[PDB]
């Protein structure tokens, strides 16, 4: 036997694509003109997400992208 | 002391790359800095966002870290070896690097030594 092609579908099927943002480090803190440095965004109460590792300002909740911890 | 105070540097940062204690780039060094397991950093002067250097600049004071200051990126990231060795021997594929903390120092004391004696010297 032979195989038979019969090619149609949804036409296609597209891939997510990625975001490209830059420079989002700079988002995450606030500047005043003393030099100070304010965290605007909230650090996860985790374990490994301590410090460094910031959470999401989503418009109803905080959410971490690195242990799916959400929070109201 | 023989060797030279700015060349000094590439024996810590080799040995650095050898022992995995690099973190390279803003995002890396800021999150590094955060989790004040930093030892030192370094800061590329020749950079188009003021916003950049004013950061790196505020996280390094406000963690009490010594920063230093390089001339341009490019040679920053052939002394980091985010670079490609040709037949020849020179590295034609360069990526720079405007930001860099080292986490964990290499085991070697002269490397250290200088480095130490300069940011005493600077206090
Ligand atoms: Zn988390």
């Amino acid at each position: 036997k032979k195989r038979k092609k019969k090619s149609c579908t949804t036409p296609k099927k597209n891939k997510h694509k990625r975001k490209k943002v830059k420079l989002a480090v700079l988002k995450y803190y606030k500047v005043d003109e003393n030099g100070k440095i304010s965290r605007l965004r909230r650090e996860c109460p985790s374990d490994e997400c301590g410090a460094g590792v910031f959470m999401a300002s989503h418009f109803d909740r905080h959410y971490c992208g690195k242990c799916c911890l959400t929070y109201c | 002391g023989v060797m030279d105070v700015n060349t000094a540097l590439q024996e810590v940062l080799k040995t650095a790359l050898i022992h995995d204690g690099l973190a390279r780039g803003i995002r890396e060094a800021a999150k590094a800095l955060d989790k004040r397991q930093a030892h030192l950093c370094v800061l590329a002067s020749n950079c188009d966002e003021p916003m950049y250097v004013k950061l790196v600049e505020a996280l390094c004071a406000e963690h009490q870290i010594n920063l230093i200051k390089v001339d341009d990126n490019k040679k920053l990231g052939e002394w980091v070896g985010l670079c490609k060795i040709d037949r020849e021997g020179k590295p034609r594929k360069v990526v720079g690097c405007s930001c860099v903390v080292v986490k964990d120092y290499g085991k070697e004391s002269q490397a250290k030594d200088v480095i130490e004696e300069y940011f005493k010297c600077k206090k």
